[PDB]
């Protein structure tokens, strides 16, 4: 929200923890959901 | 920097707008915004007045052509260029001013009407589309025709979503330029499903087939946004306030009295109001003095001032709306307070700058593209002839051969004599020329010169004093 | 973009106008809208004033023809073109402004009133139909007669759910062109069965048969929309407010005083109001000092201000209505408050721009088409003879043979002297010709020259001093 | 000094802003600041007016080129310098103002449109970017194509934390100069994540390949700061205040009256307000006088003044905002109170100083860099030929060959006559030249002189009087 | 009913009588004169006899 990103895919950010031993992390996060409008268009068989 | 922070006392802790280009902020809600703006243009007086101002001041009552080819680059010569310009101007003037309205396929407009509609449809929708086709079966001199397409029609086929290479019914290549457009079918009845076609922008020879005119704001913008997005909310709320205040005024002024008694409804009105039992209607003749027993009473109800400070609030809102649209406040609201000459002239010039900008971009670009599309035919069908010994063929440089300047209607000054006096003062000195002055009245100096050379002869032959401009 | 969203605080969450074409948003309510507009015109003071202003300013007291065939395109030669113009103008003058009124089949209107009524119908209906007929049984020189058809009688296909091609009773081909119209019969008694007839737009020979005039808004518009859809609701509500306020004022002023007493009504009104028992009327002569016993009482009712700020609200509403319609506020409301010269001139200019636009479109197009329809008949009947060696026949160049211009009534100057000085100053320089300055006053220069060249002869022959314009 | 102390009575005890450079005060909240600026511009009546005023007064409708190479520094000769200037001006006038709009790859803007977009972006973002590229596929004479890059695109790669040399997606060498810009691709719906690419500022040959324009505030400012940070809070709060006031006015005017009774909810309305049970709708026709028992009552509500001082406080806030942005209050608010000539002219001067500053810096720098980037192709592609005996080649002194000054649109005077009289009297004396006087009206004096020298011949040939400027 | 009511208004009320008097006084005035101008070109007769006629 602070940098104006919401409802998008692959939001990357990179931060450093403030402390006497300081470490740097890297994180990417998304909300992936996949759909079909018509669930009955594809026929899936198993052959043998 | 306090702008990018929390704010004064944390009041802006929730003001966190998304950071996204014009596309991500416009495309999902295009149709709704267009429909609301069309509602406001159709069902609000002020917005329709603003649209009429746009149409009348941008274009006017005539949109004249002035052909000025760049003859120096082409290496053709001045006299041949003048003859070519005269011929092509005459051909255009006869073609586009047909009384039977055969420039457009629908046979409902003329050239000036079409330019005005283009400006208006730019105003309340953000873009204008013109399609150039042929009617092969027609036997006229020119087979070129133009059809005006409303922006609502351009949509993705089958109402699917936006893919990377097809945004809002407009094909986009690897770069931002367009390649072709998807056009629906005119469906007036709800039923009879719609058929979606495909129209390439340019024919393979380079001739224009589909025209799209709109001013971008950012880098990549498939379709523009109309002028109303700044003041969509305020005009609707202003309309609601006006209607509500009017209804409230009528209700408050309706109840002119109140009867207090303890008798029947009929007898109380008989004895106090004066109605007759043969609720009960009362005739308004005369002045009446009732007689009341101790139990009864009569109150003449009083209402507030009908217009308590509503006019000034309407003034503030109309000033805001006018500032949003671009038309001056006195042109929008018809207010015209007591003002000196200087204030009126300042306001007129401030609106005029914007009007001239819009005319120079929108109408001029559309008319230039249409004129080029017509000039290809004239040249190809040999209605007119190209100057000989030309460095470039017509196709290699369309702009150089078809370069054109358009003249609209001139402004109507606040003071009649001062404009004429300044025009004469400029012409007497070298600061200007006859062409620029005659253009500010929407006239062509060559036509004026021809008219004057005819008038001097007509006066001389008939026995009258020769005119002022006549040479001894 | 907040315009297309939910709104500020959810205030606009219920304003979702449908995204439909102009036709699907106009045609289902066409008849009711036309009827409401007619009701407003026939029963409101301001609507009638607006129509009267339209007719009197756009057209005026006279609508004179000016014929200018394009001789350069036809290659006919200047003198032949001028002679042909003179003959055509004389024929039209003899046929248009006749006293027997045979231009119209109904034998009720001359040409100027026909133009005025066309502008009126285009004002409160947004269209006008003129039908050009023949009466071969007639013995007059010109057998071409015109008829004005009310847009109500151009009915739909009998109101049934219509279709794509056949819309609003105007048959349409694949493109937007209109092929044939439907005409009904206007039966005043109201019991005759209705009969619908087909009248094709154009005769097989190319002649114009049934004429439609209107200004479109979007890509496709079968029938136009009047200038009242913007401001009907406010007009009706304002009228209701006026009537309600007037009735409330009358009710409040009717009850003068109020008698409170214990005795019988005849005795109480006998001993106080002064009415004699010899209801009971009271004489209005003199001054009276009633004597009240402790039980009795008299009260002189006081009423609110008769107009407690109603005029200001009327001002606001009339300003809105004027903004919607198009005319200035002063002309519509007859207010004409205190204002300087600059404000009045700005008002007049802002009105006259729109008036010129309307005149250049609707009246000019209708007059040109009617004139061409008559001109074909005049040419065929050898009443007027074309020049020989013509590059085209009359059929091949319809507009070029009859490219005509019309001059209407000119402005009434606010300052009588300033306009005269402006015209003289422009004539002294070469900026404007004699025709342009004589036409702004609505006079033709040729007639003025002929009048002056006979006036000089009369003054010379009668023994008076020669005029100023004579050549020594 | 009490400025740096506790204050009057310790009221400023908590006001201890941190002493930080502009880089550490802008960058942490960069994107949110730009996003809030865009949101204010996109949804406010006043912000769009400020942007429109910037565009229309800084640049206008035409932005002409005037080439004045430094011939003395190069030592080439006056005649050769003028020949080169004429040739290059003709070539640029052809390339810049094509109606095919092929200067940028998207084919949506002309050159003046691009300058206006640059000015607007410099207004509400603080910086503008232009990418100059080549198209080997294009077969036209000139292969140079430009682009407009939105400032949002250029950011750090993959949002990686900021560094020393690479700040906010702009790379810095050891000194303060910049070498390359990381610019990302932008597809709003999806696809693979944004790919951040490298684009060097300048090619190895010295040509400018990427343009960045912004005016610094301190010694080191990697990216610019927009103009809205001063007043972003106040415009949002004024928006909230206006919407809240309008909703409050609607709410207060909605409830017309009030009914107190003890019967059924519908019976009380049947007997008092007069509705019919044949809530219950009430007809507004006519006047009414109810009948009440002792228990009942009717009350006509009175609402507060709709606009109780809100206009004056809005005036104060608009004065503050106008001071912040730069445009004068009279332009931004459309108020135009009764002001003499002196006040209006002073305010116009105050606006024009800032507008001249912006035009001289922003648009001029962008246009100069664009023109130089184009002039390199020309010189190289032998479309034009350099003068002989040059002391330096083109790459040695690029500014020497492309030294140019641009002409924008002039000012529209409050009184037209007075400025013309001023110009004439200055011309009569030796204080000013014709070039400056004709430049202040946005005219090129050589074109004007050619126009008079052609018009005198045209007047001589047709038989009219010689003009005033002609030489006996 | 409409014509009778209009007659009632014009007979008895001051503003209607003033409006009708304004119509009569400004449309026509105190006199009405004739100027006979036959279109002599259309009839092909002449000018002197046209003026005498």
């Amino acid at each position: 929200q602070r940098e104006g990103i919401n409802a998008s895919a692959r939001y990357p950010k990179n931060w450093v923890t403030t402390g006497d031993p300081a470490r740097e992390f890297t994180m990417i996060q998304s909300a992936p959901l996949m759909l079909l409008a018509d669930p009955d268009e594809f026929v899936s068989v198993q052959l043998a | 920097y306090h702008g990018g922070g929390s704010g004064f006392g944390g009041q802006l802790r929730s003001w966190n707008p998304p950071s996204e280009s014009v596309d991500a902020a416009l495309l999902p809600n295009f149709t709704r915004g267009n429909a609301r703006a069309d509602d406001l243009v159709r069902n609000n007086g002020y917005a329709a007045n603003a649209i009429q101002l746009h149409q009348d001041h941008i274009v006017g009552s005539f949109f004249r052509l002035s052909h000025r080819p760049s003859w120096r680059y082409l290496g053709i010569g001045e006299e041949e260029a003048r003859a070519f310009s005269r011929e092509v101007e005459a051909a255009w003037k006869e073609f586009a001013e047909d009384d039977c309205c055969c420039i457009d396929v629908e046979r409902k407009r003329t050239f000036t009407m079409m330019i005005r509609e283009g400006v208006a449809m730019h105003a309340f929708n953000g873009e204008l589309f013109v399609q150039a086709t042929w009617d092969t079966s027609s036997s006229r001199l020119f087979r070129t025709q133009f059809r005006m397409v409303s922006p609502k029609r351009i949509s993705n086929p089958n109402n699917t979503g936006d893919s990377r290479n097809c945004r809002a019914g407009v094909q986009i290549n690897d770069s931002g330029a367009a390649l072709g457009y998807y056009v629906s079918e005119d469906g007036y009845p709800g039923w009879m499903p719609q058929k979606w076609t495909w129209i390439p922008r340019e024919l393979p020879g380079g001739r224009a087939s589909f025209i799209h005119v709109f001013e971008p704001v950012e880098d990549g913008q498939t379709r523009g946004a109309n002028v109303f997005y700044s003041v969509m909310e305020q005009m609707k709320m202003l309309d609601t306030l006006q209607n509500t205040q009017l209804q409230s005024a009528i209700v408050k002024a309706m109840y002119a009295a109140t009867i207090e008694s303890e008798l029947d409804t009929q007898s109380a009105m008989d004895f106090i109001l004066g109605a007759n039992s043969q609720a009960a209607p009362v005739r308004l003749g005369g002045a009446k003095v009732p007689h009341l027993m101790p139990g009864d009473s009569l109150n003449l109800q009083t209402a507030q001032d009908t217009d308590n400070g509503y006019s000034v609030f309407e003034q503030s809102l109309l000033r805001y709306i006018a500032a949003g649209l671009g038309v001056s406040y006195e042109q929008l609201s018809r207010n015209y307070a007591q003002m000196s000459y200087s204030t009126a002239r300042a306001s007129a010039n401030e609106s005029w700058a914007y009007f001239m900008g819009r005319r120079k971009f929108v109408a001029s670009r559309q008319a230039s593209q249409m004129f080029l599309c017509w000039l290809e035919e004239a040249i190809v069908r040999r209605v007119v002839t190209l100057p000989s010994k030309a460095r470039f063929s017509f196709q290699e440089a369309r702009s150089a051969w078809g370069n054109c300047d358009w003249i609209g209607s001139g402004r109507m000054a606040i003071d009649g004599l001062k404009e004429v006096q300044e025009a004469v003062m400029l012409i007497e000195a070298g600061l200007s020329t006859y062409e620029k002055e005659c253009a500010k009245r929407g006239d062509d100096y060559q036509e004026i010169f021809a008219q004057q050379v005819r008038e001097t002869m007509e006066r001389r032959a008939a026995g009258l004093k020769p005119p002022a401009w006549a040479a001894a």
